[PDB]
């Protein structure tokens, strides 16, 4: 037969069942499995180069996540109805695959590799994110290429209080967490999360969750390889140690008296010597053969910086800016600059500030998100820009890049929880977030920031939200945990982290770990400082902020809501707008529309707006209900008394039920005018309308 | 016999 | 404090007044004043570069001129609701901003140099281009780089 | 079933006025009932649709309804009342 699968059907996996085929499909590629969870299909495929390049410096791997509309028998809205340029959940997924594998590859593995994922079947329940993940995952093992140990992912939600594994699209509509999260059989690798307000514990509860159920893949994975995987492909794990010993004692003692150095100059100095000084004795030679060549021999300093800082590090909290792993930089928040702009905030610390400005706008400004779940519209709008001048550097400018995307869902992933309801605020707010200055984490920095821009702007903001950039370094020893990293203290900590959230449990919680180890116990602790940190920089937040502004700028606009029975539609809008454009021509407010009979109404003017749902009201009104009202007597008579819940359509309060125990001649209340509460019995015969007074009550 | 591997 | 501003706001122009501050925002650039023109409001930073290019034959100058619809309490009209691609208007002061400026640098020097202005107010009067033309050039002798002559 | 029909008749071309309707009075009605998508063309082609077998058929009989009429003659079938 063509085709020669192979295929770990096998596993149901909490609830869902998963396949894993090989075999029939691009076989052309190294690896290429397909990934089957219930309905929704995915096709992974991997192939790597067997050269390395020429002048190959770092390790060029490439995700592509793709999502083909017919996985969900749609044609794209695209005027070429063809679909194209990656979309946001496209780019994102495709970062969320690409994390935790990176460091898995082989030290000094520098091949072309690209692993490519693309979604063939949508069955509307399903996210085939995790399951993506999944497959590529597979898909790679049995490329044979130098990739250690499947990975596996899963996301969980939050029901009740029961962590749940890789909750269905419904059962994610109920939950208070979305917590993806992949690793290996060893520690997590990598967690992308966005939570409605919960605590550490029941968050990091989540992880290890997590971290158990996706045990059964990674174990089935190794199952489907062992007979499946392709022959696998030798590289020698690539040895420093050897020379990497001899650099050391040459300088190992050059920076010890080197980076002690405060003053910023030999601080340097001593840099730029070492460099000289070694880049000379031992490099390729010039004479000499041994050591290694003047290229390669830069990383081994390189890493070598690292492993001094670091030691530095555990004894003293002692940071390159000479301060300790728990103390946080310099802040200050601003708002206001620049007022016109909704809201606007110049937050800034230490070294990484941006300025971030909110824009509220209607539903004309809602932006339609063509998925594959259902095409939706997305009314929060933060868009993210790291311009080079943000670290003294040229270039780029424009068509934002993987991470700009990645680092503007990050901050929204930790907004969107604290967010007022489009029942309390009906708005639309954008927000971008420009990087004037980056050192520290720009992506906290961001949403901090907007936090405040947001107050500003107006936003009944449930509470405000910080958020810190959080490092590891780990020895078998000892270890530090360092709050507010510098751009530096990243490319060198063993795990690197933001948590994100208000005082009242985490908002968003994001990482990425680099080595094995990273027991529970150390990541609560980490969290602890987190917290502690966070809840710090929140301190100088309320020092601009601590409660929304009162109201808008009158530019722009309210934007004012209200509810209608829904079964009354029809005679709003009329016949195809009939009546719904005359009331928009002449109140001159914009109104729309929905189905939950939710309506909102918007203009400059409050004049305007008041006109619109006054309008709407009169042909809404009448219920009764009744359902007790307010009124006042229109008439009074030695019969009873006639009033009024407004809209003319009077009732009667028959002289009966007027006051009970005797009443003579209804002059009791008989004040021609009088407002009094009044509950409607029903409009007795004919279509009339009877109605007392238990004010109050039943 | 089994195949292996770089998981391993 | 952070921040060790620094601002000429003296300078009232031809009826309107404008300012130029610098030390606030944006200090990891070599220069970065942000200009006020009663309420248009714009930041310019110039980043140079140290080294000179190997193979370096012309002297690499950049310009972006780039408007921000929020500086205008709008959201993008484009079916992703975000601004990318340059305008006419984006590109044509991008080009009005260079020309004056290309001649200006120390004859020889062929660094890499990228000015960035930005505009984050529009007040609907003080049209923003003559504005940020002033503002590079501020942005721009701050940052000690060889262009003669504000 | 998903995903549709899709289902398809023609009108004398002398009609669409009447089922269009001033400014698309009638059009609007028929699809908002009907919950079926309708159109258009011009040799009097319509073209209704949605998921339902259900909704698709009312549309189609409601617009035969505006559309019938003729007759011609033509014999026909029918039942003595």
């Amino acid at each position: 037969s063509p085709m020669f699968d192979i295929k770990r059907k096998t596993i149901e996996w909490g609830g869902k069942t998963l396949v894993l085929e090989t075999g029939r499909i691009a076989r052309q590629a190294d690896g290429a499995v397909l990934a089957t969870m219930g309905e929704t299909v995915v096709l992974a495929t991997a192939v790597f180069a067997k050269s390395q390049k020429p002048g190959q410096d770092f390790f060029p791997l490439t995700v592509n996540y793709q999502e083909k509309t017919f996985a969900a028998g749609k044609i794209p809205g695209g005027f070429f109805k063809r679909e194209g340029r990656p979309s946001e959940k496209e780019t994102l997924v495709s970062r969320l695959i690409d994390r935790p594998i990176r460091p898995l590859f082989v030290k000094g593995f520098k091949n072309e590799v690209q692993v490519v994922v693309t979604v063939l079947q949508h069955d509307l329940e399903n996210d085939p994110d995790i399951l993506g993940m999944v497959a590529a995952s597979a898909a790679l093992c049995l490329s044979g290429a130098p990739f250690m140990g499947p990975i596996g992912a899963a996301r969980v939600g939050w029901v009740d209080g029961a962590y749940v594994l890789n909750p269905t699209l419904d059962e994610m509509k109920e939950s208070k967490m979305d917590l993806v999260v992949a690793g290996t059989a060893d520690a997590v690798m990598m967690v992308e999360s966005e939570i409605q307000e919960l605590s550490e514990e029941i968050v990091l509860g989540g992880v290890n969750f997590a971290h158990q159920q996706m045990q059964a893949v990674i174990d089935a994975i190794i199952d489907l390889a062992e007979h499946a995987a392709k022959e696998p492909f030798a590289f020698e794990p690539e040895d420093t140690d050897a020379i990497k010993a001899k650099m050391k004692d040459l300088v190992g003692a050059d920076i010890a008296a080197a980076y002690k150095i405060q003053k910023k100059q030999d601080r340097y100095e001593a840099v730029g010597a070492a460099k000289k000084k070694a880049i000379a004795a031992l490099g390729l030679s010039d004479e000499n053969p041994t050591g290694y060549d003047p290229l390669k021999l830069g990383a081994i300093f390189k890493e070598l910086e690292a492993d001094v800082v670091r030691r530095g590090i555990l004894d003293t909290g002692l940071r390159i800016d000479g301060r300790d792993v728990k103390t946080v930089r310099p802040i200050l928040g601003e708002v206001g600059i620049l007022p016109r702009t909704h809201g606007s905030a110049l937050f800034t610390r230490g070294e990484t500030q941006a300025i971030v400005v909110a824009t509220l706008g209607t539903g004309d400004d809602e932006q339609f998100i063509d998925a594959l779940e259902g095409t939706y519209k997305e009314s929060f709008l933060l868009h993210y820009n790291f311009p080079p001048y943000s670290v003294g550097e040229t270039g780029r400018m424009g068509s934002p890049g993987r991470r700009e995307i990645g680092h503007g869902k990050l901050a929204w992933r930790a907004l969107r929880p604290m967010l007022p309801t489009k029942e309390d605020f009906p708005y639309t707010i954008r927000l971008v977030s420009e990087i004037t200055e980056s050192n520290g984490s720009s992506s906290m920095a961001t949403v901090c920031g907007s936090s405040l821009a947001m107050m500003d702007a107006g936003v009944p903001l449930v509470r405000p939200v910080s958020g810190i950039a959080m490092g590891l370094i780990l020895e078998q020893d000892g270890f530090a945990v360092l709050s507010d990293i510098l751009g530096d203290e990243d490319h060198l900590g063993d795990m690197d982290f933001k948590v994100a959230g208000t005082s009242e449990g985490l908002t968003s919680l994001q990482m990425d770990i680099k080595i094995a180890g990273i027991t529970p116990a150390i990541m609560e602790q980490a969290l602890a400082q987190a917290k502690e940190g966070r809840a710090h920089i929140l301190g100088e937040m309320n020092k601009a902020m601590d409660a929304p502004r009162a109201d808008v700028g009158d530019f722009a606009p309210k934007i004012e809501t209200i509810n209608i029975p829904t079964d009354k539609i029809r005679e709003v809008i009329g016949s195809g707008g009939k009546v719904i454009r005359e009331i928009v021509a002449t109140t001159g407010a914009k109104v729309d529309i929905n189905d939950d009979g939710v309506v909102k109404v918007s203009a400059s003017d409050g004049a305007k707006i008041k006109a619109a749902i006054d309008w709407i009201k009169s042909i809404t009104d009448e219920a009764e209900i009744g359902k007790i009202y307010d009124g006042k007597v229109v008439k009074v008579v030695d019969f009873g008394a006639f009033v009024n819940f407004f809209g003319a359509k009077d009732g009667l309060v028959h002289v009966s039920q007027i006051s009970n125990e005797r009443v003579a001649k209804p002059s009791d209340v008989l004040k021609e005018g009088q407002m009094v509460k009044v509950k409607l019995l029903g409009f007795d015969d004919r279509g009339k309308t009877k109605l007392s007074m238990k004010v109050v009550d039943q | 016999k089994p195949r292996r591997g770089w998981w391993r």
